[PDB]
């Protein structure tokens, strides 16, 4: 047999979802601080966002031209 | 165990009552409530992250969330 | 409000984001909101087929059958 | 209607001799499994664009593939 | 065998409002689809190992099909 | 007494396309 008591609820809820205990019990609070970021580094890291989906496009239309000829 | 647990009491008395007039909750029933939604939010998390970091970015925003909902098929 | 905010912070954590944007903390009650008004809809009924009263927690089981993927 | 309908008639004889070895597969029965298939397709291919296009590209390609499906829950 | 080729390809991508593809897409495509099916039969086999026809029918398959 | 106004034949494929949406 087994064991033990419930907590069977929500411990199949759990299962459901594939949530773990996948660091529980080591919740220091960076979150808490610096978790968010500005306007800026936002806009910013939403530039590099940008020049480089360029160019992803070309290295596949200039590895496009080796590979159709 | 991780979301406040009188604020998520709060909200849910507000739309039962928004739509039917009568009715309570045994509760044992809402222990579940605050146990899925914890989850069903991480559930996205990863995903809204996946998508954060497929744009490129690591910094997450409204945008990659919406997205992966329209994907997951709900809106 | 309606949930807390810094608790959120730390389920983004424990959900791997590792910065956010201050946009995010709205969007996110609103869409824990259509999560929920759906399953609840779908859960009421649950105890209208048994006629209940109040809403029994096994009934919030079955509603749940729904996003498990 | 898309693909000439000569394979999978091929690729699925293939497969379908994978399971459960002498099943056979009647007539307008395989009919059905390619007009699924290819909605299907058409509805993961106008989805895999949205990927390109968050990545705010245009020519798609396996990031926004496998992408797709992790997200749908349809790994790998 | 996965001997089904690009132009279909093109012509469901642009269907699908696809605008612009990668060569690798058309490997890819074919590997995925495999998936898709050989998941769909041995669904809709069943149906029809449970049902214990023979030859399998188009009925069953929307059943393999009701199912993600 | 008309009608339950209806005509298709495989539409069969009509109710495929119509679970995956489309168009």
């Amino acid at each position: 047999d087994e064991g033990e008591p419930q907590e069977e609820m929500s411990k199949h809820i759990r299962e459901i979802f594939g949530y773990d205990r996948k660091k529980y019990k080591d919740e220091s609070d960076y979150a808490l601080r610096y978790m968010e970021s500005s306007w800026k580094e936002q806009q910013k890291e939403e530039a590099k966002s940008l020049r480089l989906g360029m160019q992803e496009d070309l290295e596949e239309m200039r590895r496009e031209e080796e590979e159709m000829q | 165990l991780l979301i406040r647990k009188l604020p998520f009491q709060r909200l849910v008395r507000e739309i039962a009552q928004d739509f039917k007039t009568d009715l309570r909750f045994q509760s044992s029933a809402v222990m579940a409530l605050q146990e899925a939604s914890e989850a069903y939010l991480v559930g996205l998390f990863e995903d809204t992250n996946l998508c954060a970091i497929h744009a490129k970015r690591v910094t997450i925003m409204p945008k990659d969330i919406q997205l992966a909902r329209r994907i997951r098929g709900e809106r | 409000q309606g949930i807390t905010k810094p608790a959120i912070r730390r389920l983004a954590r424990r959900g791997g984001v590792k910065r956010i944007s201050g946009l995010i903390y709205e969007e996110t009650r609103g869409v824990l909101k259509v999560f929920l008004e759906n399953v609840i809809r779908d859960a009421v009924t649950y105890t209208e087929h048994a006629k209940r009263k109040t809403v029994t927690a096994m009934d919030v089981v079955y509603a749940l059958k729904r996003q498990g993927r």
